[PDB]
């Protein structure tokens, strides 16, 4: 057992004990190493940049999680503290050595991975500069020289071919006639599986730690999240408006028909958040009520819609079997991550007692970490699919509330709905058609090899 | 088998609607929640001598998918319409929600309890009279519940059954 300093002179050398550090029963699955349950922000600062081994789990989780309970800038305190430690020659080579050596590798990581915490505190980085200059011998050097260079970069901010683009009634640069019936039904859903798989690969962890979505300041914090929510949601009240204004029973039946193609398009290219902004449109109270419409559907068609209405039910229990069992690239439903976060929050403790002392909750970081984790693994696979520039255009423009608020906007929907297809006993009444060209579906086989 | 009563929580995000289910669920000496498991939203219990099984789905931070709320609430038997006493927008949200639950049902008469949520230790801006003349011109019962204690908690769900039982 080695000599270490006294408290009073270095926090860090406090020994361990069931009032600043506690662990759980199992082990790091892949590295034998203990898992910690809670401690004191010392203790965590400790086992960050332990002498024993490196802890790349912790360390990563950590790094993802730390800001509910330490603020950047005593972060930096802390392990600039930690570096400066205070039987000499085997301390220096097993306890001074190492823990040097991991208090670096933590900045390397802090700074390449979670960036943001400079760029919102130019002082933060005016220290991180400050003390890896102080840094001196061989062994660092290297490392040194690692963190300087991602700095500069951060400062200075693959397949085969893809199948060919499929085309309907409009042809290329056409904008003017685009739109649900005249696109190809391939396309559609092509395009808007590309446009919703960047916004899913946009959303990063420090727009879902601490359930920063559903706070005030969401608008500031959350952006990327709330735009690929924004796109979802824009895109089932589409759906639902270009059904309740196809008044023409043939017509409508035609629009839900090619509505339930871009779905079986959507399932084939494994983007489930577009499967579910469908279902969403077609179980809304304006649309789920046309049973006229439903009757005069294939039963092709009403088997598809029905098996992925499925993936809904019972709490997502189907959706994340199939999501477990498939491999990317694949675009989730991102709800059910934002429901599992917030919850795992505001159901455990941001502290535990031990004897009267208070210790971090870290189990509960680690459970945060563990869902920002599942979020991060489906963001790595692109599409093997070209983009459309006129079709991509037309899909990120897409307003349909116009100026209308929501609510406005919902019950002029259902207003539609009623119209169409009064309640009963009201009888069915006829309308004019307002599509010139054939409601006839090319189908959703890939036109050309 | 036993009774399963499917009920849904509505209600404006960012004032601690969630804290409602994860107490009923978590036994009053219990704080280790875990909402990736079955038993997170599955409860056995004896209401009025009669064992049932409430099954409680509550989408809390899915508020932003404003268009797919309609899904959720036509299975669901019977609701909580949740406000924060500490946020009068929470408290005027309320009107809308019963309003989607209404024309998702096609009923005027739907098994509803509306919930009061003390979340926190901010000042209240809801008071109970305001919310007890709400739930009057529903025609629904009114509960208030603590987030920290676990007061109304049991009162709120259980209330709700009887709604439903009564239907
Ligand atoms: N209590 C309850 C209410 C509604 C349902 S559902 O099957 O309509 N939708 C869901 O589960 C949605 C969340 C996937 C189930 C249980
Ligand atoms: N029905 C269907 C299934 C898959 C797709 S695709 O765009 O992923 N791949 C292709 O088109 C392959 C044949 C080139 C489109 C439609």
């Amino acid at each position: 057992q080695m000599r270490l300093p006294s408290a009073d002179v270095y926090r860090f050398a406090e020994p361990d004990s069931e009032e600043n550090i506690i662990f759980e029963e199992n082990m790091q699955p892949k590295a034998g190493i203990p898992i910690i349950k809670a401690g004191t922000v010392i203790k965590l600062i400790e086992r960050l940049t332990y002498h024993m081994y490196a802890d790349p789990n912790f360390v990563r989780t950590f790094l993802t999680t730390y800001r509910s309970f330490c603020k950047p800038q005593e972060l930096l305190s802390l392990i600039i503290e930690r570096f400066e430690i205070p039987e000499l020659k085997r301390f220096r080579k097993e306890y001074i050595q190492p823990v040097q050596l991991r208090v670096l590798n933590v900045c390397r990581h802090w700074v390449e991975h979670h960036f943001y915490d400079f760029e919102r505190d130019a002082y933060l980085l005016q220290r991180m500069e400050e003390f890896i200059g102080t840094v001196r011998g061989k062994a660092m050097k290297k490392w040194v020289e690692s963190i300087t260079k991602i700095i500069q970069r951060k400062k200075i901010a693959f397949q085969s071919s893809p199948p060919t683009v499929e085309w309907h009634i409009s042809r290329p640069g056409h904008i003017e006639t685009f739109d649900l019936l005249t696109l190809h039904p391939i396309e559609i859903a092509r395009q808007l599986t590309l446009l919703e798989s960047d916004l899913y690969r946009a959303v990063q962890p420090s727009e879902l730690v601490g359930s920063v979505w559903t706070k005030e300041d969401k608008e500031i914090n959350s952006p990327n999240l709330l735009k690929m929510i924004r796109h979802t949601t824009n895109l089932t009240l589409w759906f639902e408006k270009c059904i309740v204004e196809t008044e023409n029973l043939e017509e409508r039946v035609a629009v839900v028909s090619r509505i339930i193609e871009i779905l079986q398009v959507f399932q084939e290219l494994n983007n489930f958040n577009g499967v579910l902004e469908v279902v969403s449109a077609m179980n809304s109270s304006p649309v789920y009520r046309l049973d006229h419409t439903f009757e005069q559907i294939p039963s092709r068609q009403k088997k598809i819609l029905e098996e992925a209405h499925e993936l809904s039910e019972d709490h997502y229990k189907k959706y994340l079997a199939k999501l477990r069992s498939i491999n990317p690239p694949c675009v989730p439903f991102f709800g059910i991550y934002l429901t599992n976060i917030l919850k795992t929050e505001e159901g455990n403790p941001e502290v535990l007692k031990r004897h009267g002392k208070e210790l971090i909750n870290f189990s509960k970081r680690r459970k945060v970490a563990e869902i920002t984790g599942e979020i991060q693994q489906y963001q790595n696979q692109p599409y093997c699919l070209r983009v459309e520039s006129d079709i991509k255009r037309f899909f990120e423009n897409l307003n349909p509330m116009g100026n209308s608020m929501e609510k406005e906007f919902t019950d002029y929907l259902f207003n539609k709905s009623l119209e169409i297809e009064p309640r009963n006993p009201k009888p069915l009444p006829r309308f004019p058609k307002k599509y010139s060209y054939p409601l006839k579906s090319p189908g959703v086989r890939p036109s050309n090899p | 088998h036993m009774t399963e009563y499917k009920l849904v929580v509505v209600g404006a995000g960012g004032v601690g609607k969630s804290a409602l289910t994860i107490q009923l669920i978590q036994n009053h000496f219990v704080d280790e929640y875990d909402p990736t498991i079955e038993d997170s939203y599955r409860k056995q219990v004896v209401i009025d001598g009669e064992t049932c099984l409430l099954d409680i789905l509550d989408t809390a931070g899915q508020e932003e998918y404003s268009a797919m709320r309609d899904q959720y609430m036509r299975t669901g038997e019977g609701f909580l319409c949740v406000f924060a006493i500490n946020n009068t927008k929470s408290f005027e949200d309320i009107h809308q929600y019963r309003e989607q639950i209404k024309r998702v049902k096609d009923s005027d008469d739907v098994p509803m309890v509306l919930v009061g949520n003390k979340c926190d230790l901010a000042a209240r801006t809801v008071e109970s009279r305001q919310a007890q003349d709400l739930a009057r011109s529903y025609g629904i019962p009114y509960i208030e519940t603590s987030a920290k204690t676990r007061q109304g908690v049991e009162d709120a769900f259980y209330t709700l059954v009887r709604e439903i039982r009564q239907h």
